[PDB]
């Protein structure tokens, strides 16, 4: 009894990121199948087992500690923050009193996994790959954390579930939607962009199961991305405009996820690359000067609160 | 500087006589630390103590008749049950089974500095 | 409860940074070491704070501030060596 | 909530908005104003901290920053020597084509760093204030740009500086670790005999790290290998503003963490700072003689000189107080930057500062070599100029404590510092038509830009070494007034 | 009762209400706790301490026993406690205690109007407290919550 | 220390096997026959409703038996 | 006291037991000079460590009045006047 | 209890085999994502030391700012080069014997009986819990000359980094 | 027990102590004339302190300078700041004061030895301590804070 009763929910948590990714592999699929016109739901598993069952391929560079960590350290960068998400009022991981706090820390440690990809590499094709992306993924930060912080200022907290709770006040105008969408399309661009996802590699000679990590490290990312979009603005279970009330805010949690998958994969379609150059005039010149901008819209807006 | 102690040799029998004492005496007034819910100070104590107490009982039960052994090891196993159930609910803080588990703890140390 | 070991480690990141920013090749790998040092400092306020100070953290608000202090320091120092790496050829 | 107390840094602060406001309207058509607004900044912050000078010795802040009048002239100091070293580097900037702007925002920030240090009553402040200065002094140190030698120098400063403050800070841990969990100067010799840790191998090692991160601030003989070798490549005035500065302020922190929470530890405390003290003594001015250069024998001289400040710090407030250690420092300021007034303009005329250079000055120009031979004569002490009569006051101080083997080395590197100062002066006087070196036959000074600030402040720190030691009586007088330093 | 939500706690004996729509959250050693969701200090909690008393009368005086229950076990010693006049009611048998302290630190500007109770070998001492910042609005509708307390068997 | 519930078998792994068995099969039938029939409005909350409803459809993954007769044929195989 | 992450020790464990345990059954089954970038992350890590100062203020802005509130305007003021002067300079250039 | 001290002393063996990558490795590259490793293990240290706010700050902060823009120099390699640089007699005598007075100074104190003492002062006052909350009340207006301070550094720091990294 | 930093003092006029609620040894020598001390803000005080038997292990006198004490936000021990402040409406001092106190185990460090350094302690357990106070000045410019 000492560690099934926590070992539990962990476990019930991966087994539900790995079914979220699942769905987030085959939504995409679906949507292409929409946009570009059974067995296809098992796809995404052989797909999975196709990248897991390989070869190792490992080149005669001598940094195989980095080369077995890099991909890994992807993963965990993700994986880690998945403690965060209050689906209901109740079946978080943790209680979690710095709740996106830390989720803003392991999503910082990326781009040490994008470096560290980009020196395991035997490759200048994925050495300026890890550069460009380790290079976005700073840079796509700050923003992000500033929209994470206004967010929080509104709330005046930053556990999430607190958060949840305090969106239900006003009622259906009480979500941030209504609150800040400026902070709502902050929100967007980051959770797009960030990923290598709306804007665009570097795996030249990651294959076999680091491949997959890879893959797997950038849907996970797009998950959590989408579970902070309901969390942080749509809402966490409340639809006000026991046990059974946890099962209708996991759905409901699940269809503003649905929501947003839908959502990000379309704007993925509808929109190409940014060329590099207007993606940095964007995420400093642009992005960051009116995030620090509704930041102080906010600052100046909770002094009669 | 228990690090040191454990470099450090083994205390004798009434050396644990006087440290079961002095334990007593400290469990006391810790009361001081509960109502103000100051848990870490709570379980460095009950850590630090619970430390002590593993090499104590082995070492304070060889100065002790065969009349006094078997309900000597009694109280003391209950009180080693005790101070662990405690440690569950001090790194699981709930202030109920807290000072209800300190009582027990107190009303099993009251005996063992009996001896 | 072997708590006080954080401090041994601490004090053993005190002496092999020191130990690496004596004899340094190159700046940077000294630079890190500094770092290793500031955090030395960093883990025994954060240890200090834990054992004496939790009403007030002053320990921890010192830990935010030597933490600031070391990011400014790294990142005029790796303005430096950046700075020399664009002055040669 | 209102910390009044700190008003002269809030000029600073306000002349910092305004000098990022002048740093992004126009940022090419504002190179004398910007100055202008700075300068009066320094004269604004000066006259508000003699507004408030009769002021009570009230801890501002919760329980954070201390307005002494010790800490009040500490403060004065620093703003003198910012004043006194500003108008040093308007040709520096306009001959080596750097950016006049983030250069008066740096002097202006160090200048802060400075003054919160003085003040600094936690030990957060005592770390946050001098790397606020020391952060300044790198990206001071880091300005020429033009070479290797510089940016190698002022990176192993950094890295030197970097493990200077990491000593300091892990003896600051040690403190708040064997002090419970206090900080505050007033509460820290509390907390170590609320803890019973007054007689312990922790505030041993707290006290040990502390005097060894200050020497390596003091730059005392065993911590002191860093400033010949980067006052070389980093350009002479923020050697002067930097090197002044730091010592001054660092004399500031040497008192204010040494006084308040060490005088139990006061034993060892002494005989820690008397091995530094002669040690810092003997070898700064006995490095100084055998130098081809002038500023890193400048440096050395600034070491021994504060070798000799540390006698004021080991005397307490009772036996000759650390009045002798503040008006040695106004001394200082004022005798040591003409010292590098001059240095600068031979180098805004010539371009080098090889001492070699220097044989023909005085048929070249007279009264740049009278100034400079009037600058080393204070700062060796042999006329009653100013600086003699700083050294008396010192030796006077450390005589009445009792501290005889302080005085004596004192006054055999005096000596020793008297030889390589007439050593300088055998150059900028003599002169044989070979001797003089092409770098000095050339001297020109009348390609010139004006009638420089530099000329004006160099003859105001001429006469600030010649004639305060003639008037010291006032100086002594607001100076003994300083009680409250406990 | 106007608005007011009485959550029970029918194995504890305790009941009380709730101004308005306010949260759920596990407190460090409170049971409910149940935060206003945009204030930090505004929220309403009760705790246990198992005695073997009966009456809060018997275990001292009421002007005596808020003084040793802030003076000593509630306040903070960074903190003064500016004990307000306390009250007492009497529900169906047993006496009822309640009580008006502000623990004024050199910051954080807060105060408590809490109230004490027994029973069943328990012990309960309802906290309910706000900022001092805006109290006077907070006053009565924070009074007319805590004094809802009952004590059933 | 609440124990709120006190229920020991028969509380949630009954609706888990509900929401695990009877909804899949009408998931994906509701995924076949409204393939076409769909505004992309319908197609967007049928998109949603199976984002939702994933990781019941593992028991209807392998198995597919009334899929495909698109005419009046005779096995003649 | 081990209660708020106790469980995320276990989460740790897992997640990082589990990439070696993929790559055991995986193998048993089986010269630029661009410094932009650089300067890009030499903005980026002081305005991060500026977002790290306005982490807990906002944490803990509710109890305090319009006292913090100018504080951290103060502070945001000078966090934008260095984001002009990034504008102003060759800083981005991007 | 002791799965606390042993992750503790797995931490501790950890780090200082991590410490002495960042010192005694041949690769600059291997030392700095030892250095990453280091203070991953800082971070879990500070979790461990129930300090979580500090501790996901640590990991924001110096891995997430620092370390990339460390690992970005050390990959643009440049140039290579009584307390000073100079090594094999003197950093030798001087670490051991400081290492010693270290040693001889933590575990030969007790530290628990320290913490038996000044103990009013950590008595958690009791209308808040919260760690961040804590630590933002006792930030900004407490400590509000730093924090004030910093404000000033990291500006001078960027302005500094601005006008000399270009050049 | 042991390490008693052997400092000879003149001792202090013996007196008796008028108890107080929470068992405070406590008996004010001389009446100080000016305010009283505030709470929360530094003071500077002069003691020799004793144990039990009257040994002395510590003395601002030993110092030569009045020890700066925040008293009342529990810097202290809580027998310093109730036999200076006074908890139980004892009355507070006033400066220029004179005071003895026998410092009870319950308001002094328990059982726990207070201070061990090597082996040896300053305080054993249980010292029942006596101090004798000579509240001399408040700090010049001193804050609650």
């Amino acid at each position: 009894y000492g560690l099934i009763w926590i070992f539990v929910p962990i476990f019930s948590l991966v087994l539900g990121i790995i079914t979220g990714v699942l769905v987030i592999v085959w939504l995409e699929r679906e949507i292409s199948a929409g946009i570009q016109q059974p067995l296809g739901i098992l796809q995404a598993l052989a797909d999975g087992t196709k990248l897991l069952f390989k070869e190792n391929l490992r080149p005669s560079r001598g940094n195989t500690p980095l080369f077995s960590i890099g991909p890994s350290i992807a993963v965990i960068s993700i994986l880690l923050s998945y403690s965060v998400i209050p689906f209901s009022n109740h079946l978080v991981l943790a209680d979690l009193n710095i709740g996106i706090f830390l989720w803003i820390a392991i999503s910082s440690i990326a781009p040490i996994g994008l470096l560290m990809s980009g020196y395991g590499s035997n490759n200048k094709y994925s050495f300026l790959g890890g550069l460009r992306a380790a290079a976005q993924s700073i840079s796509y930060e700050i923003p992000l954390t500033l929209c994470v912080l206004s967010i929080s200022l509104l709330s005046n907290s930053l556990s999430t579930v607190d958060i949840v709770e305090a969106q239900s006040k006003y009622g259906f105008w009480g979500w941030n939607l209504w609150r800040q969408p400026i902070g709502f399309i902050i929100f967007l661009i980051s959770s797009l962009a960030e990923c290598e996802r709306l804007p665009f590699g570097y795996q030249t000679e990651y294959s076999g199961i680091k491949f997959g990590l890879f893959y797997v490290a950038s849907y996970l990312n797009l998950l959590i991305s989408s579970l902070f979009v309901t969390v942080l603005y749509l809402g966490g279970w409340n639809i006000s405009i026991q046990i059974f009330g946890t099962t209708i805010g996991i759905f409901i949690t699940l269809a503003k996820t649905y929501l947003f998958l839908f959502v990000s994969i379309a704007t993925r379609w509808t929109l190409p690359r940014l060329r590099m150059d207007q993606l940095l005039n964007l995420g400093w010149k642009f992005l960051l000067p009116i995030s620090l901008g509704n930041l102080l819209l906010t600052t100046s807006f909770q002094l009669f609160s | 500087f228990i690090k040191e102690k454990y470099f450090m040799p083994g205390l004798s029998p009434e050396d644990a006589a006087a440290r079961i004492k002095q334990t007593a005496e400290g469990l006391r007034d810790m009361r001081e630390m509960l109502d103000h819910m100051s848990w870490r100070y709570v379980i460095f104590y009950i850590r630090l103590k619970q430390a002590y107490l593993s090499q104590d009982l082995t070492n304070a039960m060889n100065i002790l008749p065969e009349s006094r052994r078997n309900d000597y090891v009694q109280a003391a196993n209950e009180l080693v049950e005790n101070m662990s159930e405690l440690d569950f609910y001090v790194r699981t803080p709930k202030v109920y089974e807290s000072y209800l588990y300190y009582e027990k703890t107190l009303k099993s140390i009251d005996n063992v500095v009996e001896f | 409860m072997i708590l006080e070991h954080v401090l041994v480690l601490s004090a053993y990141l005190f002496l092999i940074g020191l130990y690496g920013l004596i004899t340094s090749r190159n700046m940077v790998r000294a630079l890190m070491c500094l770092e290793l040092i500031l955090n030395a400092v960093n883990m025994n306020f954060v240890t200090f704070s834990d054992f004496f100070d939790n009403s007030q953290l002053k320990g921890e608000i010192f830990c935010i501030f030597v933490i600031a202090i070391a990011a400014a320091e790294a990142a005029i120092g790796l303005a430096i060596v950046s700075s020399i790496y664009r002055n040669r050829k | 909530f209102d910390g009044s107390f700190i008003f002269p840094e809030c000029i600073l602060i306000f002349g910092l908005i305004l000098l990022l406001m002048i740093d992004s309207t126009s940022d090419q058509k504002d190179i004398p104003w910007l100055y202008f607004i700075s300068s009066t900044s320094f004269v604004m912050s000066i006259t508000a901290l003699l507004f408030r000078w009769r002021e009570e010795p009230m801890i501002s802040f919760s329980g954070n920053f201390q307005t002494n009048n010790f800490n009040e002239i500490f403060q004065f100091l620093i703003l003198l020597c910012s004043t006194l070293c500003i108008p040093l580097s308007v040709e520096y900037i306009e001959c080596t084509e750097m950016a006049i702007t983030e250069f008066l925002l740096f002097i202006l920030t160090a200048t802060l760093g400075g003054m919160f240090l003085c003040g600094a009553n936690d030990l957060i402040t005592i770390f946050v204030a001098p790397e606020c200065f020391s952060l300044c002094s790198y990206l001071l140190s880091g300005y020429t740009k033009k070479d290797i030698r510089s940016n190698e120098a002022t990176m192993k400063y950094l890295l030197m500086g970097g493990a200077s403050s990491s000593i300091l800070v892990h003896g600051f841990s040690w403190l708040y670790g064997s002090s419970g969990g206090e900080i505050e100067l007033q509460e820290i010799v509390n907390g170590l005999i609320n803890t019973q840790m007054y007689n312990s191998p922790g505030i041993s090692i707290a006290l040990i790290f502390i005097t060894v991160g200050i020497g390596f601030k003091l730059s005392l003989a065993p911590s002191h290998q860093w400033t010949p070798d980067v006052y070389e490549d980093s350009p002479t005035p923020v050697v002067a503003f930097l090197s002044v500065t730091s010592k001054v302020a660092a004399s500031a922190s040497a008192t204010r963490i040494f006084d308040i929470p060490f005088y139990f530890s006061s034993n060892e405390w002494h005989l820690l700072l008397e091995i530094l003290a002669i040690l810092s003594m003997i070898f700064g001015n006995l490095i100084a003689i055998t130098q081809t250069s002038m500023k890193r024998m400048l440096a050395y001289s600034s070491i021994g000189q504060i070798g000799y400040v540390i006698i004021g710090i080991i005397v307490g407030d009772s036996n000759g107080g650390y009045a002798s250690m503040i008006t040695y420092m106004l001394f200082y300021i004022a005798m040591n930057l003409g010292t590098f007034a001059c240095i600068i303009l031979f180098g805004l005329r010539t371009g080098t500062d090889n001492i070699r250079d220097y044989a023909g000055l005085y048929t070249k120009d007279p009264f740049l070599a009278l100034s400079l031979a009037l600058c080393l004569l204070s700062l060796g002490g042999l006329p009653p100029l100013a600086g003699f009569f700083g050294k008396l006051h010192l030796f006077w101080c450390g005589w009445q404590a009792g501290l005889y083997f302080l005085v004596s080395i004192g006054l055999l590197t005096s000596v020793l510092s008297i030889y390589y100062y007439l050593k300088i002066i055998k150059l900028l006087m003599t002169g044989r038509n070979q001797e003089i070196t092409p770098h000095m036959r050339n001297y020109r000074i009348s390609p010139l830009r004006s009638n420089n600030s530099i000329e004006l402040s160099m003859i105001v720190c001429v006469i600030a070494s010649t004639i305060p030691g003639i008037s010291m009586n006032p100086i002594i007088a607001i100076a003994q007034d300083t009680l409250f330093s406990f | 009762p106007k608005s007011y939500s009485p959550f029970v706690d029918r194995e504890d004996g305790y009941s009380y209400y709730y101004p308005s729509d306010w949260r759920e959250f596990d407190f460090r050693a409170h049971d409910s706790a149940f935060k206003d969701r945009y204030l930090q200090l505004q929220n309403v909690r009760v705790r246990f301490i198992p005695t073997e008393k009966n009456d809060i009368h018997e275990v001292g005086p009421m002007e005596e026993v808020v003084y040793d229950l802030v003076k000593h076990k509630f306040a903070a010693p960074n903190q003064v406690a500016t004990i307000y006049d306390m009250k007492e009611r009497v529900e169906d048998g047993k006496n009822y205690y309640t009580f008006e302290y502000g623990l004024r630190t050199p910051i954080y500007a807060t105060t408590s109007f809490a109230t004490v109770a027994v029973g069943n070998n328990r012990y309960y001492t309802l906290i309910v407290g706000a900022n001092e910042r805006r109290w006077r609005k907070v006053k009565k509708q924070l009074q007319v919550v805590a004094d809802s307390l009952k004590i059933l068997q | 220390n609440q124990q709120e519930l006190s229920s020991v078998v028969l509380d949630i792994g009954i609706i888990s096997v509900w929401y695990f068995l009877v909804m899949p099969p009408i998931i994906m039938n509701w995924l076949r026959v409204r393939w076409y029939r769909r505004k992309f409005f319908e197609m967007y909350l049928q998109f949603m409703f199976v984002f939702m409803f994933f990781p019941g459809l593992l028991l209807w993954a392998p198995f597919l038996n009334f899929r495909k007769f698109p005419r009046d044929p005779n096995m003649k195989n | 006291l081990l209660y708020e992450y106790d469980i995320f020790w276990a989460f740790l464990l897992i997640s990082s037991a589990i990439p070696v345990l993929a790559f055991l059954i995986s193998g048993v089954l089986s010269l630029q000079f661009r410094i932009r970038y650089y300067m890009f992350a030499l903005v980026f890590v002081v305005f991060d460590v500026e977002t790290v100062f306005l982490y807990p203020w906002a944490m803990s802005f509710d109890v305090l009045g319009v006292s913090a509130f100018i504080e951290a305007f103060i502070f945001v003021l000078i966090l934008i006047l260095g984001l002009v002067y990034a504008w102003r300079k060759g800083a981005l250039e991007w | 209890g002791p799965i606390h001290d042993f992750l503790l002393v797995f931490l501790g063996s950890g780090l200082l085999v991590g410490g002495l990558g960042v010192v005694l490795l041949p690769n600059p590259i291997f030392s700095a994502f030892s250095l990453g490793f280091v203070l991953v293990c800082i971070s879990l240290l500070y979790i461990l030391s129930n300090s979580h706010f500090v501790a996901a700050a640590q990991l924001l902060i110096y891995v997430g700012a620092i370390n990339v823009l460390i690992i970005f120099a050390v990959m643009f390699m440049n140039d290579s080069e009584n307390l000073w640089t100079i090594g094999n007699g003197i950093t030798s005598l001087v670490c051991t014997t400081i290492l010693f007075l270290l040693m001889s100074t933590i575990l030969d104190t007790s530290w628990y009986g320290v913490i038996w003492t000044t103990k009013l002062n950590q008595i958690l006052e009791q209308d808040l819990i919260s760690n961040s909350q804590q630590i933002g009340i006792h930030l900004s207006t407490d400590f509000f000359l730093p924090f004030e301070l910093i404000s000033i550094i990291l500006l001078v720091a960027l302005i500094g980094a601005i006008s000399v990294a270009r050049q | 027990a042991t390490r008693i930093d052997y400092y000879a003092t003149v001792g202090d006029p013996l007196c008796e102590y008028s108890y107080a609620k929470s068992g405070l040894g406590f008996c004010d020598l001389d009446v100080g004339f000016g305010d009283e001390a505030p709470r929360g803000v530094l003071v500077n005080i002069h003691y020799t302190a004793r144990f039990a038997d009257g040994t002395l292990f510590d003395s601002s006198y030993k110092r030569a300078r009045p020890l700066t004490m925040r008293i009342g936000v529990g810097k202290v021990i809580r027998g310093l700041d109730q036999g200076i402040l006074g908890g139980e409406g004892v009355p507070p001092m006033r400066v220029g004061g004179k005071r003895k106190l026998q410092i009870p185990p319950k308001l002094a460090y328990g059982p726990e030895p207070a201070g061990c350094f090597s082996g040896d302690c300053n305080i054993p357990g249980n010292a029942t301590l006596l101090y004798d106070i000579n509240f001399v000045e408040i700090y010049p410019g001193s804050n609650t804070r």
